[PDB]
C-alpha cells in the first residue's frame, strides 16, 4: 500500500512547491531511490501536473519514472474519493 | 433534496422568460406575479424595481432563486399575520409548514383561510382526517397533480412525494 | 518451472530492498541466459519496482526489460495475494 504524509492527502493540484518538495523526500526514503535534489522541481503542484514522463525523466534520469507512476497513482485514489463524495452528496440531497 | 425550494420547481415550475400559468396572467421565476395592466408593458416595469436592475426580462436562475426566497418569507409574514392562519402554522413542523405555504403561493393567504375544518384537524395533529377533508375540495379538482403530494406531505410529515 | 523462483529473496516483492531488487536481476540474469544487467538500472526497492509500467522496464532494460517485467508479475501470481500497491 501507499501511505502518504497526511498533509500530502490533498489532489496534488493544490500542492504548494514546498508540498512537492517534501513529496520528493518522502518518496526518496519510501522508495529507497537516488537522492533527488530540493530544486530539480521548482513549482506547484499544478504546474507538476503538466509534465510529461519524458520531463520527469529528464529533471530526474534516476527515478523520474517512479516518481511519474507514484503521481499517477496518487491522481487516482484521490479521483476515487472524489467520486465516493460525490456519490454520497447526491445520496444525502 | 429534499426541501422547500425543490416543492414548488415541481408544483408551479421554474420558467424563465415570462410565460403563462393554467390560467393567463403572466409569470415570472417560481409563481411570481408581476402584472396588473392587462399587458406585457408593466410587467416588464415593475420588474425593474423588484430585481434591483434592469430589462426585460428574462431574467437570471439565481435571481429567480432570491425573487422565490422573498416570496417564501412574504407567504411566512402572511401568514403569521393571519389570525386564521397563524394558530395552525405554529404547531407544525417545517416539512408540514413547507406544505400550508405551498397551498398559500397557489391560492393565496385569503383562500388557504377558507379550509377551516382540515386547518384546525391540522392544528390538533390529526392527519389522516385532514387528508381525507382537502381531497374532497374545489381545489383538488382543478389541479389533482398539485393536491395529491400536498396532501401526502400533510398526513406523513416526510417530503415522501417528491423523492 | 516455476521456479522460475528466487531461493534467496522473499516471494513477496514489495518487502525488497534496493539490494534485494539488485540480487532479482543477477539471478535473473543467470537463471534466464539474459545480457548482462548493470545493477544499477533499477536504484529502487520492491515497492518502487512495482510502481513501474512493462514501458519503463524496457526503457531501463531495452535487452530484457520485458522479460523482468513478466517475471515480476510471474512471481506476484505465486504466490498470493496482494499488495498492491494499495
Ligand atoms: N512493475
Amino acid at each position: 500500500s501507499i501511505r502518504l504524509p497526511a498533509h500530502l492527502r490533498l489532489q496534488p493540484i493544490y500542492w504548494s512547491r514546498d508540498d512537492v518538495a517534501q513529496w520528493l523526500k518522502w518518496a526518496e526514503n519510501e522508495f529507497s531511490l537516488s537522492p533527488i535534489d530540493s530544486n530539480t522541481f521548482e513549482m506547484n503542484g499544478k504546474a507538476l501536473l503538466l509534465l510529461t514522463k519524458e520531463d520527469f525523466r529528464y529533471r530526474s534520469p534516476h527515478s523520474g519514472d517512479v516518481l511519474y507512476e507514484l503521481l499517477q497513482h496518487i491522481l487516482k485514489q484521490r479521483d476515487l474519493e472524489a467520486e465516493a463524495a460525490a456519490a454520497e452528496a447526491a445520496a444525502k440531497a | 433534496g429534499p426541501n422547500i425550494f425543490e416543492m414548488l420547481r415541481i408544483d408551479e415550475g421554474l420558467r424563465l422568460k415570462i410565460y403563462k400559468d393554467t390560467e393567463g396572467y403572466y409569470t415570472i421565476g417560481i409563481g411570481h406575479l408581476l402584472t396588473k395592466s392587462p399587458s406585457l408593458n408593466a410587467a416588464k416595469s415593475e420588474l425593474d424595481k423588484a430585481i434591483g436592475r434592469n430589462t426585460n426580462g428574462v431574467i437570471t436562475k439565481d435571481e429567480a432563486e432570491k425573487l422565490f426566497c422573498q416570496d417564501v418569507d412574504a407567504a411566512v409574514r402572511g401568514i403569521l399575520r393571519n389570525a386564521k392562519l397563524k394558530p395552525v402554522y405554529d404547531s407544525l413542523d417545517c416539512v408540514r409548514r413547507c406544505a400550508l405555504i405551498n397551498m398559500v403561493f397557489q391560492m393565496g393567504e385569503t383562500g388557504v383561510a377558507g379550509f377551516t375544518n382540515s386547518l384546525r384537524m391540522l392544528q390538533q395533529k390529526r392527519w389522516d382526517e385532514a387528508a381525507v377533508n382537502l381531497a374532497k375540495s374545489r381545489w383538488y379538482n382543478q389541479t389533482p397533480n398539485r393536491a395529491k403530494r400536498v396532501i401526502t406531505t400533510f398526513r406523513t410529515g416526510t417530503w415522501d412525494a417528491y423523492k
